[PDB]
């Protein structure tokens, strides 16, 4: 602390950006067509979910 | 070639940060930048990128401006600081394909290998992904047209290493994970049907309206295999899979088995202590 | 040997109809019917401790 100190800090942020990182955040933990793995899963639920189940009783 | 690529936010924030500088000029036209990433391995990987100055003419279609100093200066300080990267294609912001983007991108398919071309648009008003790989090669055509230019759409993901997830989910504070439950589910649940919505009315209005009103042989021809594709499922009536609805009632029999006896399981403590606690802190309280 | 279980099949005297099947899902059932026999202990145990603290 002697001869030395540090400042705050803060951000910015628009609607342009806000909008935008939003979606492209929202589309990176989503699919293309958002269509694809969903059945997929739904479908593995006979599978793989099964076995989850079971080991979950 | 290449099966898939793997494209960063950066990038797309630097598209953000190309509508940042702006500084109001009433031009905002199409911009050309160069896209930067590793073309090493099989898979592409976007890390950063720079600008460069690009600008077209009013009339004229044919008219584009690039920089070879400029690219090569810029190119030759980050090949210096970083050896990692290299130069890889381009990229536009253009909503719309020019027929010029043929002669755009005719200079990096002569001076550096095939380039990439990725299109996005300047409004962020579309759901859907906003970012296109369409890889440049040369494919022949079936009916016998002249051999030229044809962009393949690729597949692609976003995504980012490590300190970049950190970063986004700091200065956001809003988005949240996958976190497996209700409403996480749900909301794709709901939602989903709009992304589907939204999507197929964008595209089947004007994929109905060109078809019939119009001309320039784009190659229909993929578009009998579309159709195709539609028909590829006749109305089943469902009878072969009647078994499979049994078996996945079953299932759902199953969940409901699951809840209400480990839901019962729960109500063990709470329909003991409703009562303990509150007889003995009456009988004690006075 | 059916009656041993040794393989899947039933046999038949007047038809003469050979029938072979399976059924897969073994362990499904078993925890299952385990789950809810052992919840019924609990059950019943809280219903003579709920019986205890008041009657």
């Amino acid at each position: 602390n002697r001869h030395y100190y540090s400042i705050t800090i803060n951000y910015r942020k628009n609607e342009l950006e806000q909008k935008m990182l939003l979606n492209l955040h929202k589309k990176s933990w989503m699919e293309g067509l958002t269509l694809q793995d969903y059945s997929e899963h739904c479908k593995h639920n006979e599978s793989v979910v099964k076995e989850m189940l079971e080991l979950a009783k | 070639a290449v099966q898939k690529v793997v494209v960063h936010p950066l990038v797309l924030l630097s598209v953000v940060d190309h509508f940042n500088r702006i500084g109001k000029v009433g031009n905002q036209k199409r911009v050309v930048g160069v896209l930067l990433g590793s073309w090493q391995k099989k898979v592409l990987d976007v890390s950063n990128s720079f600008a460069v100055p690009f600008d077209e003419d009013d009339k004229d279609d044919s008219v584009w401006f690039l920089d070879h100093d400029y690219l090569e200066n810029m190119y030759g300080m980050f090949k210096k600081v970083n050896a990692r990267e290299r130069i890889v294609g381009w990229y536009h912001t253009g909503p719309k394909l020019h027929k010029n983007d043929i002669a755009i991108n005719e200079l990096m398919k002569r001076y550096c290998p095939n380039s990439v071309l990725v299109i996005i648009d300047v409004k962020p008003k579309d759901l859907g992904l906003p970012t296109e790989a369409y890889i440049s090669v040369e494919e022949v055509h079936d009916d016998g047209t002249p051999t030229s230019k044809t962009f393949e759409h690729v597949t692609s993901e976003i995504g980012a290493e490590e300190a970049e997830e950190v970063g986004v989910e700091h200065l956001l504070r809003d988005i949240k994970d996958t976190t497996v439950g209700t409403l996480s589910q749900r909301i794709t649940n709901q939602v989903h049907g709009l992304k589907g919505l939204n999507s197929k009315l964008l595209d089947i209005r004007s994929y109905l309206e060109k078809v019939a009103t119009g001309k320039l042989p784009i190659n229909h021809q993929i578009i009998y295999q579309l159709q195709d594709v539609f028909n590829l499922l006749p109305d089943v009536s469902l009878q072969e899979f009647v078994k499979a609805f049994y078996l996945k009632t079953n299932d759902q029999m199953v969940v409901v088995y699951l809840a209400s006896l480990i839901r019962s399981v729960v109500a063990l403590h709470n329909l003991i202590n409703n009562k303990i606690a509150n007889r003995d802190a009456e009988k004690k309280e006075g | 040997m059916i009656l041993d279980k040794k393989f899947h099949g039933i046999l038949d005297q007047g038809e003469g109809v050979l029938i072979i099947f399976d059924e897969p899902p073994v362990d499904k059932t078993y925890e299952a019917a385990l789950e809810t026999i052992q919840n019924m202990s609990k059950v019943v145990d809280s219903l003579y401790n709920k019986a205890k603290k008041l009657t």
